[PDB]
């Protein structure tokens, strides 16, 4: 018997009568992609199809799950939300995910520091796992990087049901020179803890385009390590203040 | 022009062309989100009838974004062969539909007629077509282009090898390439979406791709799907140039969202002519898909099908080697489920072929959409019957970085053997040399990446 | 036996084979209604894995209804080739799936292998097949039968002309016959579902069908789809016999619901041999479809896919000319939407071809189901690529009397010309003589019923 | 660089690349007149050997007219694919000759290789090729273009109908059109050199040509071979646009002599896109020929072969539908006799195909040159075996107005039937419909212009 979520199932070679079987093991080890599973005619092998379907069922559950209200409060974060009420509405209304609710605007003016040089924002986005697994690894060295040998640092807060464009409203309300958003990307098939960073210099609701942002993607243990990514984002934040530009407007 | 009709005794009034075009669309979540969808099935049909009774002139002279306000509109309108336009300007969209579908209308007849069309007219035909209309109509409109391989020949079916990795690791990229080639995938392009949009990184990814291409003398082309500016820069610095890619949008504001100027695409052509290792005359590559304009706040009250057709009008100007819609790439907010994704894919491909571009489709869905892999398999086969130029190929269809599911390497092989389709003739020849393919079918040793070692 | 697996650390326990079979199914409305569906997507996959690891022997020895209580089970079990069975009994269902799909497995290999199968085993293989598996698998399993036409030859595609009327009016039936023939429809059969189940009316309808057949010397066969007993009587009393029809069910209880004994099907065989105007050796015609057993209270805690497979095991014994599932004939209660209808249609066809019957499909939906005509066009094309022996044909697909929508006459012509498929060779020759067809294509004068006048 | 060789113990010294290019030519009248010809047969061979040992880089870096002084040189140099150039720059001209002629060198290999060439390099290769080298080399380099007909497909052979008249009389033009079509001539173009270079007359001649085209639905294109500026004006003012013509020269001085700027050819491209009745993507038409630059005082001490090659480098930029040399159009002063005309014709065609243009040839001579009609028949057949895209057609080859003899309508039919070559596929189908052609052969009723009445 075999568990389709186990390590042995993921490392399974299905290629029948290989030309060079030690190459197949070296190929399977070099990538996380579903390689070397073989075939039945032009169709996938049964076990590969089963493992695919098993990982899909887990991926389906991982998208509509919510970060508990207690977990964010335990991290010492302010929880604020967009215009969106729940998970179901979040998936169909991106325009409401791009705007803070009326009570969110007032809370940010009340409880956050004004005119920061670098503002860090965290949101669940499309994957709760992305911010849950990576948080303790990425957020502390980011703060100890921006403050230590640095400048004016804003207070970190959690946006529930947020979309990338919401950082433009966050930048205007707080008067932030640089807005950093750590957000969960849409979940993959067999991997769902992938975080992205979206950064923009002095954003405006009516002028900032998507190309004005710098993206640091695939932040996880299987991608760019959160600790290693934290020093990249700090350096990016420093370069954005120095150039007074972000995204496509930056040098090199 | 008439902007109303009576249906079952009830009068159905519409305010402008843009509204009629929008409400005639089959139901999709994106049109409801844009607030432009029909209120019911009755209003939808009435909109289809109003649309069908309108002339080519009515729709050509009413583009969704005005000529003076949009460079894409200017691009589309100024490319019109006005003699071809004058022949068909008084035709109803109903008459244009029937003309496209007619067995007495040859490939050469359509070649001239399509030159008198604008993207809005292209979309208008698609809106009054059933699923089989879109499939059969596309099939009788082949578009053939040539890089180092020839794509689009009836009886052929190509595939993009998409060897993506979370870290752009060159060992992981190579392994997926060898796996793909073993199934006969890669005649469209070997195209990587890079993690870091960096000149040094692009060169390393390209050298890995071309390390495999050169070692086995593979008739194909490599591509790295970063921003067009960094592709140009890397190629200028001496990185190998195959296809040059850019994501496009159907409006000026949409292109500004992507950080694209029309001058960059012209520059891409010039850089390609000076630097690229392409035997044929086509070297550009665009990707498209419904919802992108609405995402950019750049649809201007127009539905996503009309905006998507405007992409093809823009693409046509640059005569690219390949274009594909990435049909379910974004999410349920623009295309919710199986039904809507299939319809969109059939629409996109039909409109692409009517616009006269080398049109393929990334048959795909996301994990937050109401869909599964059976949708991809349904759509790829339907589109292959429509003469879809190419689909994607990934190991089992799982993108480990872009976090979505496309078609497997298996699927291309399946489609080819199911429908008696061949790859690009140049690539097929190479597959036969390698012992991977015989008579269009995978040999016993095929599907095994160790064959290259 | 293992009725257990662990998935993601969670143990999933199943009671019996019947539950494993039921829960392994893709989600559908009927299985939920039956209370046999999976509770979660993870449990569905668990059931799929458990089923895949089970052997042929495990499934063969555990039919859903017992041998001693069910004459259909008895007939299925007694028809097994034991030598074939003994070669494959220790194979897992996973291994049998891979065997069917393999390109090293020839048509003749499956010819012998399928004789060691039962319907439950046929169903089990289908449950662990993706949509493209069902399509490709069915395609490499052609089944050829012959009446006055030959059906099922690869590269061909047939169609039933269904000229139904609200009052069995002969002018209305004839009008639809001339319309269908003008599109090249009717090589499978010209089959009427009658309003009144009596001898004189059946004799009148048959005389109308055969009035057309005789006047134009059409290589085809007629059928009136009444109860088998009334057809037999009409034929014995002098009505022209073509195909003899009966709706079948997968259980003895189900057959009793329809009022059929196995002796009637034996009688139909004998009556056909004595009376019918059939050149070839096949003359029976069955129709099937998921949900009918559950409607009869005759599924006995089993899922509708397995019960539908038992229909094919039953049909096989009587070596009919044609069988078709009527995929979405009943309502949303058994198959809810586009997705479920497409899936069921692919399942039904695959299972029929695996069972060795001349399997076609009525691509259809009802008006109270979540579907439209675009669904019919999606499914018909997919099934055509799977080598579906035949579909229906009605004017625009509107049955004015059975109150549902099937495929249009247009759809058969579309599928043929889209996929380069021909009609039945005998019927094709007739169409060429009539000036309706040239090189597989409709001529200019085709699609016009006044051509016969 | 080596500008020296020793032959039979005798040292031969050359001043520059321009002299090496000039003296390597086979003996012709124009080169002697230019004072650039070899003094002896030994010096000719010496120049051939010196040229053969020179590299691609040597010839590319030394065009006959400087980059800064000549817009044609600039256009040629700037169109080069540098990646292609860098692969072949260290190759000797001898190695490039062997590369072109090699059977291991495919059509796609030359497709990329030719992009790294300049016209001087094209000319250099031609100078060290024998007559059979020019024929075989050109044959393995097909160039395919499409207007309303496709030209240049191997196994095909096209023809320009040239219905010229002394007064531009419409009855005389039409008479010759019906005669030419009856022999299957006119798939390249129906092209008239007009007497009067004005708008109304051009509009009248075009209406006459298109009167015939429209009445019989002929897949072809019309052209009036006036100055490009007058054609553009006629077309903008409503005259039917087919092909737009311009005579070209290999230098800026030469273009000024003809009164052409490169912007006019750009304008013609744009005017064609807006107005012309052309289904395909090619609509320009150039004519060339050795001696024209020397006539203009615009050869700058260079030989007529190299200057003629520069015409093709210029033409290539504008991707025309057709180009032809008018081999012996001028007089004995540039090409004296049979030998020199045949040689020039083979050179011109080979160089055009190497340059990647749709190269044909007007096989012709003047009455003051040492030639006759047997020369035209020798050359036309040789060029046809080289895969010449097209020749001219006139009644018996007598131009009653341009005062020279070209090939007869008969000659196209002869070449086709002699070599089993077909017309353009679109035009061939038209001829079959008209009962003029059957299986590539003229029918009994062909060759008779009264067939159209
Ligand atoms: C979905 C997606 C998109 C889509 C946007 C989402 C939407 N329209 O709602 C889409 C299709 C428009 C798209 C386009 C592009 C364009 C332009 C982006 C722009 N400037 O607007 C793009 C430049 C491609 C090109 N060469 O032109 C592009 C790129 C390169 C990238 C890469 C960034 C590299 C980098 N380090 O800078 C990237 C990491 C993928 C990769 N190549 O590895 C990714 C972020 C790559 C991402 C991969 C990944 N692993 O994350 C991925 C897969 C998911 C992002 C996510 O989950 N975000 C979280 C989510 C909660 O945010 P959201 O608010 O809902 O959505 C926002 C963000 O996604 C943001 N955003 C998305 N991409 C992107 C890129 C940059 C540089 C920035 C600053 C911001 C970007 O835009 C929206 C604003 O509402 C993604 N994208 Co885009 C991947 C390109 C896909 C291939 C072509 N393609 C596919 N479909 C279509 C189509 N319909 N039309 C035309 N082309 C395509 N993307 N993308 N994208």
């Amino acid at each position: 018997a075999l568990d389709l979520g186990s390590a042995e199932a993921k490392a399974w070679i299905g290629v029948e009568n290989p030309h060079r079987a030690d190459v197949l093991t070296e190929l399977r080890r070099s990538t996380v992609a579903r390689v070397c599973t073989g075939r039945a005619g032009p169709r996938p092998r049964t076990q590969a199809l089963l493992r695919f379907l098993a990982d899909h069922s887990r991926s389906k559950d991982t998208v509509l799950k919510e970060v508990p209200e207690e977990w964010v409060k335990a991290q010492g974060l302010l929880e604020v939300r967009s215009e969106i009420s729940d998970k179901n509405l979040y998936l169909t209304r991106p325009d409401m995910g791009r705007r803070l609710c009326a009570e969110a605007v007032e809370a940010l003016k009340a409880q956050c520091v004004a005119n920061p040089d670098v503002q860090v924002v965290i949101s669940d986005g499309l994957s709760t796992d992305a911010i849950t697994v990576n948080y303790e690894e990425i957020l502390p060295p980011l703060m100890a990087g921006l403050k230590q040998a640095g400048l004016k640092v804003g207070t970190p807060f959690f946006v529930r049901y947020g979309r990338v464009k919401i950082e433009d409203q966050i930048g205007e309300i707080l008067g932030a020179k640089v807005v950093i958003l750590l957000v969960g990307e849409r979940p993959g098939l067999g991997q769902s803890e992938s975080l992205s960073c979206y950064a923009v210099y002095s954003p405006r609701m009516a002028t900032t385009v998507e190309a004005d942002r710098t993206c640091i993607s695939n932040i996880h243990q299987g991608g760019t390590p959160p600790v290693e990514a934290a020093a990249v984002i700090v350096d990016l934040a420093k370069r954005m203040l120095e150039q007074k530009a972000s995204g496509i407007n930056m040098t090199r | 022009m008439k902007l109303k009709t009576t249906l079952f005794g009830n009068v159905y009034q519409f305010k402008d062309v843009k509204e009629v075009l929008a409400k005639a669309n089959e139901l999709r979540s994106g049109d409801v989100l844009a607030g432009v969808a029909a209120a019911s099935s009755q209003e939808r049909v009435a909109a289809k009838q109003v649309l069908s009774e309108m002339t080519v002139a009515d729709i050509r002279n009413n583009p969704v974004i005005a000529y003076e306000d949009d460079c894409v509109t200017r691009l589309i309108q100024d490319d019109v062969n006005e003699t071809a336009y004058n022949q068909i300007k008084n035709w109803s969209i109903s008459e244009l539909r029937e003309y496209v579908l007619s067995d007495e209308t040859s490939v050469d007849d359509i070649a001239f007629t399509r030159k008198g069309l604008t993207s809005e007219v292209v979309a208008a035909v698609a809106k009054i077509c059933s699923n089989a209309d879109l499939i059969y109509g596309a099939k009788k409109m082949p578009v053939i282009k040539k890089a180092n391989t020839t794509i689009g020949i009836p009886g052929t079916f190509s595939a993009r090898l998409q060897p993506n990795d979370t870290r752009d690791d060159v060992q992981s990229i190579a392994a997926q390439i060898y796996e793909g080639l073993s199934f006969g995938v890669g005649d469209a392009v070997i195209g990587v979406n890079p993690v870091t949009d960096d000149v040094e990184n692009l060169s390393r990814v390209l050298d890995t791709i071309y390390g495999v291409i050169d070692k086995f003398n593979i008739p194909t082309q490599g591509c790295v799907l970063a921003h067009v500016t960094t592709q140009i820069e890397a190629i200028r610095r001496g990185a190998p140039g195959g296809l040059i890619f850019q994501s496009i949008c159907g409006s000026e504001k949409g292109l500004k969202e992507f950080g694209v100027e029309l001058a960059m695409l012209d520059e891409a052509r010039a850089v390609g002519a000076e630097f690229n290792r392409i035997a044929g005359e086509n070297c550009l590559y665009f990707e498209t898909g419904q919802g992108s304009a609405l995402s950019a706040g750049a649809n201007f009250g127009a539905d996503q099908v009309t905006m998507e057709a405007r992409n093809y009008g823009l693409a046509r100007h640059y005569d690219p080697f390949i274009v594909n819609t990435v049909v379910g790439f974004i999410g349920p907010e623009y295309l919710y489920n199986d039904r809507q994704i299939i319809r969109a894919g059939l629409e996109d491909h039909f409109m692409g072929k009517l616009s006269g571009i080398s049109m393929g489709c990334d048959c795909c869905y996301t994990n937050h959409a109401d869909a599964d892999q059976n949708l991809n398999e349904n759509l790829m086969i339907l589109l292959a019957t429509a003469g879809c130029n190419y689909i994607m190929g990934m190991p089992l269809g799982d993108d480990i970085m872009l976090n979505y599911q496309t078609t497997a390497f298996h699927d291309t092989a399946t489609v080819r053997q199911l429908l008696n389709l061949r790859p690009s003739p140049e690539f097929e020849r190479w597959l036969e040399s390698m012992g991977i393919m015989a008579n269009g079918r995978l040999t016993k040793r095929a599907g095994d990446p160790s064959l290259f070692f």
